[PDB]
């Protein structure tokens, strides 16, 4: 009756970003990160892998409403080192780990 | 045609739960989004049903 | 055992069945009754006879007479009601009866279950209502003080009157006349004390001493041997002095019969047959008696104002009956027939020298079962309205209840009295309003019926029993007296025997179980009831019969053996029906067994001569599905009573058939994980109020705050609580003697106009829509015209939508056109609707998340709901966790689950069998945040709990309006969502403003967002008279004669009225723009 | 009864008729030794928590 | 019933349940009811751009 | 009402198991083990049809 | 082929229109359901 059309959680409407980054003031080098259709699925899992990497200074998340699927993130890391790619990296060794894994998970299925 | 004691909709939602085979389920893309209008072959599948 | 009385009861409802009283008190009506009704005060200055009850027909005009059945009427809006013929004598149609559903004039009370089935009717179907235009009518008991018997009540210090004795009379059979006695006696306990009576039609009030000697009796000492049975009580006879010099005055039966203003005093015999305690007899030569009786009483009362018996208890339950339906059609009959025989006096009266429209017999009863106006109809709504109401069908457990249901016309009354044990349910009642004065009737409870008199008073005056007629009380010192209805029938000497043998002559059934029978001891006296209208209850019988120690009566071969119905249950002395007066004198024993070293867990357990069948026997429907109401709050049991009744789940199996408007049915059913012994008379397994949730009572987001539960959207999806909702708009095509008929099309143009907003494109040539049809905003659902070509068409209600499900067309007994359309749409729960388990802990969704967001259990299982454990504490309703556990059992274990009340079984016995099974002995699982998948630092009481879904979803409640339809008289909005309304911001809601000091913003509600309107008053004669001719700007306003001084305000609509009102009663409110009266 | 289906792509999210999961067990450190959660208990512990 | 208190249009009804993530003065609305109750607000050159998006 | 395809809580089908059940009653006289041997662990997914009252039966009795 | 309205009893494809009676091809039952559409009816399984 007033519930939106399901779909709404992960398409993006005509022309929005998926992606939305800010600068803070407040302290130097920094950013609030708002993402658009997404959750605790991939955001919690960005979070985790940022206090492995012992660059990051900071790194927390949070849903504004949960009516809404969608989140900010607000990173802060060392002098000179720009985030995005900590993220990068850290995302890419989320896939190595996972290729990693699949191959891992291959190699051990195979011996059924 | 639907004599059944069940309404339309009711036997709509079952149906819906029904598991189908999904193996090359991949390469398959969306009707919306399939630019043929509403639906066909190469996006959807139908089956029929009459008892 | 315990498990054996179960059979017994078992083997009661298998031959009586939950509405027993009902049909018993129809047939009562129709078998006899009816007769002896007819045949008393008929004869008219020509005689009537035995007079015959044809079967239903339905005389409709393009056919003969259809003999009509039950499951049609409902369809087609009918009445299932029979002809009534009568032999006159100086073959004839009189009225029309209803018949009761189920009972014996109806078809169904012979054919069996194949041959039911056949007939449409639902077996489950217990019947017991009727079925007036349409829609299923139930007549609901009333509640009244008995009549006929002694009380006695103190009168407030302030008022010339210490205490006064009353006492209701009617003939128990005979018109029944509603005049009762009134024996006061002024001057309080104290002040320098008259003894005063009040008679029908006597303009002040007489002194008792003239009365005995208007009898028969003029001198003493005769007196006192009526009075007092005990010259040696001096104290009772010291007050009496004052009160004989009173009378002394008048020394014979002429002057007494005289001073009540030779006419009169023949007129005074008069007032003594017809007047004075009318009920006993009207005969003629029994006037000693009733000089015992008024003695007797005049005695009852100083026992009482000498402080050596306390004042008659008013809620005395036992001293009150209950008019069901067969009686009720007496005292209104007569009202009728009492003016259909000065009817046919008027054709009589007309004749100067066939004709009797039975239809006034028909259209009288209807008129109250549809409305609830007993009393005749005319200019006469001096009735009582309640009676006969809109059966609920809601769910099944909430149309029982109904039927069962007992009013009580109007702060002490509404107090749960003792005497309210056994024989009605102490938690089932209304909340707010009028709550306690409607009661539901426990399940063992039964009402009266009527037995006979003298087969017992035969049985006594051949027994022992020296008549009344001739007394000595000095002679005669402990003669045991008997009281009869009311009645003093003669006294008894030793009765220990002739008692305890009419009793045993009862048990094996030939003077009718039915009939009461007290001895007060106390006092020696023998108290029989026979009665209509006196609650009564079952217990065992124990008799000594053991010479060989000191045991019950009932074996273990009566069990087992249950020709052997439960009439024979009663015909072997195995069972007594004990009404509340007779309990008064008895002693019963709860446990049967116990009644005739432990362990530190388990509940503290505190000449016998009867036993309970069983405690869990005393609830009504609402009680009896609580699993453990003795484990809550009580208060708050009495909520679910009253909740259960607004829950969804499948009321009847035929609805698919049923042209009702509203009705629900929750997509999946559940019977409970946890049950009462007692739902195996319920059919509850058949006829489930809702389903099991997978509970878990935790705190998570905040959404599950305040009453408020999370309910996990994914299992919403997988059909979790969905439901169809009907409705039934119906129509028809009215006519006039004036051949002028109106249409059911497809209407457009043609001179009117007269036609509705919505699309009529959805409407195939007949008028009429399909069922495939995706029906929304407006759109009319049927078609209709009046030509006079206005439309007459019924559009969906602009809030609603949905799907048709069935549409038909049928003929009237008009020869009119009838049409029903049937539109159905599934709801779906949505964050609004409101929900509850059996343990008044009623909540609506805050939130609905899905599996994965959910909190889980390692095992992998999940909750499909959250409830706050904020919701415990102050509740206190405990059973609910217990609930929860129990069926936390039984899920894994795979028995079902027995909840029933007073067993054995603890919370100390349930662990350790679920810790035989593998989970936690408490329930209590690991769980972990389906957010990061970290643990809870916590654990969580995680567990199957039953969960109805109650009515009441959002998308019926949500209203907003901006300038919609106004009202015609006021011209401010509508009421109601429905008619698209508007919010009423009464006195309260002006208040809290003013506190604001919002001045304006108030005075631009009650203006512009409602009335308001330019009225022109005159600045001489500050009326509102001005001709404000807007073009020619010609305004006037004769009388005053000026056109010169006017004003224009601004006031709403609403208080111009008032003001003409206030002219039309000749006040002058005068407006003035400026000040005159000066200071 | 006479039907027709049409079936199509879709998730979860989309709707619960999808899922191919339908309930999956998580546990670990089963012998609380990060101590990230504080057992209930009304005497000992280890024995009024099943193992 | 009618003059001390009266039944007003621009008003609005439903079934309340709370939010742990809105600001203590705020009130979350159904959309439904949004799209009916307005308000009179004049046009003035400063948010008429803002206003000639709502009117298309 | 008919038996409802996966169960609410957990997700895990149940439509198939119904004749099974149905069966192991009659003769087999079982509830628990039945249900064991059914594959139904965990009380979630268990519930659904000890719990499923079967009204179509008296529905299908009916005329159209 | 072609149908109407049906009968609660005798379930006999009627069909007719204005003062041509308001009962059946035999059962004087005036009951008569209004037949489902032609063009099929799309429903959602929610
Ligand atoms: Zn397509
Ligand atoms: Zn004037
Ligand atoms: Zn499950
Ligand atoms: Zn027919």
């Amino acid at each position: 009756m007033n519930a939106p059309d399901r779909f709404e959680l992960f398409i993006l409407p005509d022309d929005v970003p998926k992606l939305k980054i800010t600068p803070d003031s407040r302290v130097p080098n920094c950013i609030i990160i708002k993402f658009e259709r997404e959750d605790h699925t991939l955001a919690n899992l960005l979070r985790e892998e940022l206090a492995l990497y012992p660059d990051v200074t900071f790194v927390a998340y949070k849903v504004e409403h949960p009516l809404f699927a969608n989140f900010v993130m607000r990173l802060q890391t060392e002098e000179g080192t720009r985030p995005k790619q900590a993220l990068e990296r850290a995302c890419a060794s989320i896939i190595n780990k996972l290729k990693t894994l699949d191959h891992k998970f291959n190699e051990e299925w195979n011996i059924k | 045609m639907n004599t059944s004691v069940l309404a339309d909709e009711f036997i709509s939602h079952r149906l819906g739960l029904i598991p189908l085979v999904s193996e090359d389920v991949e390469e398959m893309k969306y009707s919306r989004d399939c630019t043929c209008e509403d639906y066909c072959d190469e996006c959807s599948v139908v089956l029929e049903l009459s008892a | 055992t315990t498990e054996d009385c179960w059979t017994v009861i078992s083997a009661f409802f298998e031959e009586k069945g939950l509405v027993s009283q009902q049909l018993d008190s129809f047939d009562e009506f129709m078998e006899t009754s009816i007769q002896d009704l007819v045949w008393e005060e008929p004869r008219l200055i020509i005689r009537f006879g035995k007079i015959y009850l044809s079967r239903p027909t339905m005389t409709e005009a393009d056919g003969t007479t259809h003999a009509m059945f039950p499951q049609e009427a409902r369809l087609r809006n009918l009445t299932y009601s029979s002809p009534v013929y009568l032999d006159m004598e100086k073959k004839v149609h009189i009225g029309k009866v209803p018949i009761m559903l189920r009972s014996k004039f109806c078809s169904l009370r012979t054919l069996d279950e194949v041959d039911l089935y056949k007939m449409k009717e639902c077996p489950y179907d217990m019947g017991g209502y009727f079925v007036i235009n349409g829609s299923e009518k139930v007549l609901i008991a009333q509640e009244r003080s008995a009549a006929n018997i002694v009380q006695v009540f103190k009168k407030a210090a302030p008022s010339p009157i210490s205490h006064v004795a009353e006492i209701r009379s009617a003939l128990e059979k005979g018109s029944r006349l509603i005049s009762t006695m009134q024996i006061k006696l002024y001057g309080r306990e104290d002040k320098g004390r008259t003894i005063k009576a009040t008679l029908p039609y006597v303009k002040q009030d007489i002194p008792i001493v003239i009365v005995f000697r208007a009898l028969g009796v003029v001198p003493d000492g005769e007196i006192l041997q009526h009075i007092c049975y005990d010259e040696n009580d001096w104290q009772m006879l010291e007050m009496l002095k004052p009160c004989i010099e009173e009378g002394f005055v008048i020394q014979d039966k002429e002057v007494a019969l005289d001073f009540i203003g030779e006419k009169r005093i023949q007129y005074a015999k008069d007032i003594l047959q017809k007047e004075l305690l009318p009920h006993i007899t009207q005969e003629e030569g029994f006037e000693t008696r009733k000089t015992f009786f008024l003695g007797y009483m005049v005695n009852r009362l100083l026992l009482c104002a000498l402080e050596r018996k306390d004042q008659d208890d008013r809620d005395h339950f036992g001293k009150k009956r209950l008019d069901l339906a067969g009686p009720l059609l007496a005292n209104l009959f007569r009202i009728l027939f009492r003016k259909l025989t000065r009817e046919i006096y008027r054709y009589m009266q007309r004749c100067i020298e066939l004709a009797v429209k039975s239809t006034t017999i028909t259209s009288g009863l209807k008129y109250s079962l549809a409305t609830g106006n007993w009393g005749e109809q005319k200019k006469a709504m001096s009735s009582r309205a309640g009676v006969s109401q809109v059966l609920n069908r809601y769910t099944y457990s909430s149309t029982l209840s109904h039927l069962r249901r007992t009013n009580t016309p109007i702060a002490k009354p509404r107090q749960l009295h003792n005497t309210h044990w056994g024989l009605v349910c102490p938690a089932e009642t209304p909340e707010g309003q009028a709550c306690g004065l409607v009661k539901n009737l426990s399940l063992l409870s039964g009402i009266s019926i009527g037995s006979p008199s003298e087969p017992i008073i035969n049985f006594l005056e051949e027994w022992g029993m020296e008549p009344l007629e001739d007394y000595d009380p000095a002679q005669h010192t402990k003669s045991t007296r008997i009281f009869v209805n009311g009645v003093w029938t003669g006294i008894h000497r030793d009765p220990s025997m002739l008692v305890s043998t009419m009793r045993d002559l009862r048990r094996s059934g030939a003077i009718s179980p039915e009939v009461s029978i007290i001895r007060d001891i106390r006092e020696r006296e023998f108290k029989i009831f026979t009665d209509v209208g006196r609650v009564y209850r079952p217990l065992f019988i124990v008799e000594d019969d053991e010479s060989k120690d000191n045991e019950l009566r009932i074996t273990k071969e009566h069990i087992r053996k249950i020709v052997y119905g439960w009439s024979s249950l009663v015909t072997s002395g195995v069972i007594e029906y004990v009404d509340g007066e007779e309990e008064e004198t008895i002693m019963i024993a709860m446990t049967p067994e116990d009644l005739q070293l432990n362990d530190t867990a388990k509940r503290i357990k505190p000449t016998f001569t009867h036993c309970e069948i069983h405690p869990s026997m005393i609830l009504g429907v609402a009680a009896s599905i609580i699993p453990f109401p003795d484990h809550n709050q009580s208060p708050r049991n009495t909520y679910q009573s009253a909740m259960g009744k607004q829950a969804m789940g499948v009321f009847l199996t035929n609805y698919n058939v049923r042209m009702d408007t509203m009705a629900n049915i929750l997509y999946y059913p559940q019977k409970p994980l946890a049950k009462t012994q007692a739902m195996e008379y319920l059919k509850f397994r058949e006829l489930p109020a809702g389903q099991n949730a997978i509970v878990a009572i935790a705190c998570y987001s905040g959404y599950n705050q305040e009453d408020s539960m999370i309910m996990n959207q994914s299992s919403i999806d997988r059909g979790l609580f969905r439901s169809l909702f009907f409705r039934s708009y119906m129509d028809q095509e009215k006519r006039f003697g004036i051949s002028i008929v109106e249409e059911f099309e497809k209407p457009t143009r043609a001179t009117t106009l007269r036609l509705k907003h919505g699309t009529y494109e959805k409407l195939d040539e007949d008028g009429l829509i399909a069922p495939g049809v995706r029906v929304s905003g407006d759109d009319i659902i049927i078609g209709k015209t009046t030509p006079i070509k206005r439309d007459a068409s019924t559009p969906l209600r602009s809030t609603e939508n949905g799907i048709v499900d069935q549409v038909l067309l049928t003929t009237n007994q008009e020869g009119l056109k009838f049409v029903k359309v049937r539109m159905r749409t599934t709801k779906v729960p949505q964050i609004g609707d409101k929900f509850a388990s059996r343990h008044g802990q009623k909540g609506t969704i805050g939130v609905t998340y899905r599996h994965e967001d959910m909190p889980f259990s390692a095992e992998g299982i999940v909750p499909d709901l959250i409830i706050n454990p904020h919701a415990i504490p102050s509740r206190m309703t405990v059973a609910h966790l217990i609930e929860c556990l129990l069926s936390k059992v039984g899920s894994i274990r795979g028995y079902e689950g027995d909840a029933t009340p007073f067993t054995d079984l603890t919370v100390d016995a349930v662990s350790n069998l679920l810790r035989d099974n593998g989970y936690q002995s408490r329930g209590f699982e690991v769980m972990y945040n389906g957010h990061t998948g970290k643990k809870l630092m916590a654990q969580v009481f995680f567990g199957p709990t039953y969960y109805q879904r109650l009515r009441h979803m959002v998308d019926d409640k949500i209203h907003a309006r901006a300038r919609g339809p106004v009202q015609v008289l006021t011209r401010q909005p509508v009421e109601g969502r429905s008619r698209d309304g508007g919010l009423r911001f009464g006195e309260m809601e002006r208040d809290c403003m003013i506190a604001h000091g919002a001045a304006g913003f108030l005075k631009e509600r009650l203006m512009e967002a409602s009335d308001a309107f330019r009225v022109h008053v005159c600045g001489i004669c500050g009326l509102m008279s001005v001709i404000a001719n807007l073009k020619k700007n010609q305004f006037e306003c004769r009388s005053c004669k000026n056109k010169t001084n006017i004003y224009q305000l601004h006031i709403p609509y609403a208080a111009k009225l008032l003001f003409q009102e206030l002219m039309a009663m000749n006040i002058a409110p005068r407006l003035y723009t400026e000040r005159s009266g000066v200071s | 009864l006479n039907i027709r289906c049409i079936a199509k792509k879709g998730i979860a999210k989309e709707h619960a008729k999808w899922s191919p999961c339908s309930a999956i067990a998580f546990e670990y450190d089963p012998h609380n030794k990060l101590k990230h959660t504080d057992f209930w208990f009304e005497v000992d512990a280890k024995k009024e928590w099943p193992d | 019933g009618n003059l001390m208190g009266k039944r007003v249009d621009f008003s609005a009804r439903t079934v309340i349940s709370g939010d742990p993530n809105l600001e203590l003065d705020q009130v979350g609305v159904p959309i439904s009811i949004a799209k009916t109750l307005s308000y009179p607000e004049t046009v003035t050159q400063y948010n008429i751009h803002r206003l000639t998006e709502y009117v298309r | 009402m008919i038996i409802p395809v996966r169960c609410f809580s957990c997700g895990k089908v149940v439509g198939d198991k119904w004749d099974a059940y149905l069966r192991l009653l009659e003769e087999g006289k079982q509830e628990g083990d039945a249900l064991d041997e059914l594959k139904l662990k965990r009380y979630c997914c268990r519930r659904m049809v000890l719990t499923h009252v079967d009204l179509i039966e008296k529905f299908l009795r009916y005329n159209p | 082929y072609g149908v109407k309205y049906t009968c609660g009893a005798c379930a006999h494809n009627f069909s007719l229109n204005k003062s041509d009676p308001v009962r059946c091809k035999e059962c004087g039952h005036r009951v008569i359901y209004k037949a489902r559409t032609k063009r099929m009816s799309k429903f959602l399984t929610t």
